[PDB]
């Protein structure tokens, strides 16, 4: 028994081995506590705003849209301190390890940015941090595997499995499911079992609020689409939910298409995998015929969650919200048109969002249309990726 | 479940508890498997636990996870599994043969026609091990459709509703787990559970088989003297053939003095 519906519709619930019931129904119950208690509130406002520097810019694209009927905004969570969107809910988080007596901590992350975001909370509030990475993403994040450990994380690589996400996914949990009298698992995304995609959703509702509140200040209406691209749904869920009940705003989520959806070397399991029950929940999954769990490819390392928040995948089949992805050579494009625009340098994971942003421009270019872009990271981890690809291409 | 239900009843006949092995399908491959598995049986085994060779076997500790690995390595897909369940119901009418599954096999074809396959190969228990009781209803019915024992986790830590539950919806046995934490004989359990099995009893639960961390005939011993119908042993045997890959006859040779020895220790 929960106090929360464990499910989205279909999707979602709380498919963990019997023993960690009781460590999540202890979360669910610390959560509804925190969110009725100002302090905890009055705490984490003090941690978004003094240590992470929030509210974020809401800024105007005005260069890129030039000579179209689009204006464009991008959510500036790329100036959060950690460079993502990953920090705002492990500071929610963080205070609810607190909040439960937990003195250390447990993260699995893939790119590296949620393993920095749980490392930076840890050190902050005096938690002891570990970090499960698998072993092929930590032999290919050698700089963020040091900022963890700069961070006093101990970062653990983990080499059963496919050596990636996936298998850290699972290492985390087994590691919980023995340690969780002490410690919390910080999940870093909208996904896996209730209930972290209710959790993860409302720690990282600011995003939405903010924009709500900065867009009807510049241009005196809601916006007709926020567009963020899915990994895992946290920065998705992050801007769509203070939008949900607004049903004339669109909301669009972005999931790497890869080389291709006809390839099957993508990671957009909500449109084009096949639902399973993994990692704690019931979602669209990449999965082989046998059932087996597929990683998810793109050249964007943070687009790697194999499957998808339970949330998004419900608010798909309501027809809520729309699911669309975006190549490798789209995303890139979109890289090199905010550089040389905007000047600013977006994460690989947003530039899919924005890629898709400037083809509904383009593709219309006289439609009357407010949108924004959630711009979720920075791109400065990217250009040694970006360098590697130009000069193969004989761009540079 | 019914052969469980036999086992059982004949075991408390002879004053004995149930010694349960558990292996990987396919690990190392599929002959060697099959062998293993009928050596196990020669041996003493009273009943199997059977691993389905899966990506993300997270409920598992490294050596259970090697196992997978060296299953995949050698090939082996759920179909071929399928095949090896019914070769193994065919050479042996009697020894309950129980399941370890996750959640993405049992659904990825359809919950019911998963229940139905295993059915028809002669399975005797399903343990899906990422689906807690909260989460059983649609397993356990498709399970009782296809007269398949759900078999259900008691943890060290049941409150009285979720004993009740288990009481209630399991049938088969009732897996007694002997501590937090994934499996691996490289821990052992720490807390005494003849209260929980004293509560199972009161609510006409399945039999109790103590399960995780159990690697020696002292461990056996004590789950029979707790009230306990048996023990369960995984990693303990799957090191066995982890030690031994190099060398069949010897790995043999060792399950078979290993599960001699362990069945021994199971007579009151
Ligand atoms: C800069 C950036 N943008 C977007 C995403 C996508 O994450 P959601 O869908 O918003 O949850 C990520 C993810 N990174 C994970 C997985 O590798 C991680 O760091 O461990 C990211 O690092
Ligand atoms: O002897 P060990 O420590 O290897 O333990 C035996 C493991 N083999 S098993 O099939 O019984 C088994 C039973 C339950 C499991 O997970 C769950 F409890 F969450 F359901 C996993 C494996
Ligand atoms: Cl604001
Ligand atoms: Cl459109
Ligand atoms: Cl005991
Ligand atoms: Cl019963
Ligand atoms: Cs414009
Ligand atoms: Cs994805």
């Amino acid at each position: 028994t929960t106090l929360l519906n464990p499910y989205f519709g279909e999707f979602g619930g709380m498919y963990v081995p019997q023993i960690l019931m009781p460590a999540l129904n202890q979360l669910e119950e610390a959560f509804v506590s925190a969110q009725k208690d100002p302090e905890f509130q009055a705490q984490f406002a003090d941690l978004l705003k003094n240590y992470a520097g929030r509210p974020t810019a809401l800024t105007k694209c005005q260069n890129i849209t030039a000579g179209t009927r689009t204006t464009l905004y991008l959510k500036r969570e790329d100036l959060l301190h950690g460079g993502a969107h990953k920090t705002n809910q492990v500071l929610g988080q963080a205070l609810l390890a607190k909040r439960m007596g937990k003195s250390e901590i447990i993260a699995e992350t893939g790119a590296g940015q949620h393993g920095v975001a749980s490392a930076l909370a840890s050190a902050l509030l005096g938690l002891k941090c570990r970090i499960y990475m698998g072993a092929k993403d930590v032999e290919r994040q050698s700089p963020n595997v040091f900022r963890m450990r700069l961070m006093g994380a101990e970062v653990i690589p983990v080499h059963s499995g496919s050596a990636t996400l996936k298998d850290a996914c699972n290492e985390a949990l087994r590691d919980w499911s023995g340690s969780y009298e002490t410690a919390h698992y910080m999940l870093g995304t909208a996904a896996g079992p209730h209930p972290y995609p209710t959790i993860v959703r409302e720690f990282q509702r600011m995003i939405g609020e903010e924009t709500k509140a900065q867009i009807l200040d510049k241009e005196g209406r809601l916006p007709d689409a926020v567009i963020a691209c899915v990994g895992g749904g946290s920065n998705a869920i992050g801007m769509f939910a203070d939008f949900i009940n607004d049903t004339s705003v669109g909301l669009i989520g972005v999931e790497p298409g890869g080389h291709g959806i006809e390839t099957g070397e993508h990671g957009a399991p909500l449109k084009h995998g096949r639902v399973g029950i993994y990692f704690g929940m019931k979602a669209p999954m990449m999965q082989t015929a046998d059932g087996q769990i597929e990683e998810s490819y793109s050249i964007s390392a943070g687009l790697d969650f194999p499957s998808v928040g339970p949330q998004h995948a419900y608010l798909n089949s309501i027809g809520r919200a729309d699911y669309v992805s975006i190549t490798d050579d789209e995303a890139l494009e979109a890289f090199k048109t905010l550089c040389r625009h905007e000047g600013i340098i977006p994460a690989l994971e947003s530039s899919h969002a924005l890629a898709h942003a400037l083809k509904m421009m383009r593709e219309q270019p006289e439609k009357e249309q407010l949108l924004v872009v959630n711009l979720a990271g920075r791109g400065d981890k990217d250009i040694f990726t970006v360098h590697d690809i130009l000069k193969a291409r004989g761009e540079i | 479940m019914e052969r469980y239900e036999n086992l059982f009843a004949q075991l408390n006949d002879r004053r004995e508890g149930a010694f349960v092995p558990f292996v990987t399908l396919g690990d190392p491959g599929i002959e060697q498997s099959l062998k293993i598995i009928d050596t196990l049986i020669d041996a003493g085994a009273d009943a199997l636990e059977l691993g389905v060779p899966f990506s993300d076997p997270l409920a598992d500790g490294p050596t259970i996870q090697n196992a997978n690995l060296r299953a995949f390595a050698a090939g082996v897909t759920p179909a071929q599994c399928f095949e090896m369940l019914a070769l193994i119901r065919e050479k042996h009418p009697t020894i309950p043969i129980g399941l370890l599954m996750y959640a993405n096999l049992v659904f990825n074809n359809g919950i019911d026609a998963f229940y139905a396959r295993c059915e028809q190969v002669g399975v005797d228990s399903v343990l899906v091990a990422d689906v807690p009781v909260e989460e059983s209803a649609p397993f356990r019915q498709a399970a009782l459709r296809h007269n398949i024992a759900p078999i259900f986790i008691c943890p060290p830590n049941a409150d009285d509703d979720l004993l009740r539950q288990v009481a209630s919806y399991g049938r088969g046995y009732t897996y007694l787990l002997s501590r937090s934490g994934v499996t691996g004989a490289e821990n052992r359990g720490a807390l005494p559970l003849h209260h929980l099995i004293e509560k199972l009893k009161e609510y006409h639960a399945a039999p109790a088989l103590q399960g995780f961390g159990i690697s020696s005939p002292e461990q056996v011993s004590a789950a029979v003297r707790a009230g306990a119908a048996g023990a369960i042993s995984g990693s303990a045997i799957v090191k066995i053939i982890e030690k031994n890959l190099a060398s069949p006859k010897q790995m043999l040779a060792e399950l078979r003095s290993f599960v001699s020895a362990m069945k021994a220790a199971s007579r009151a």
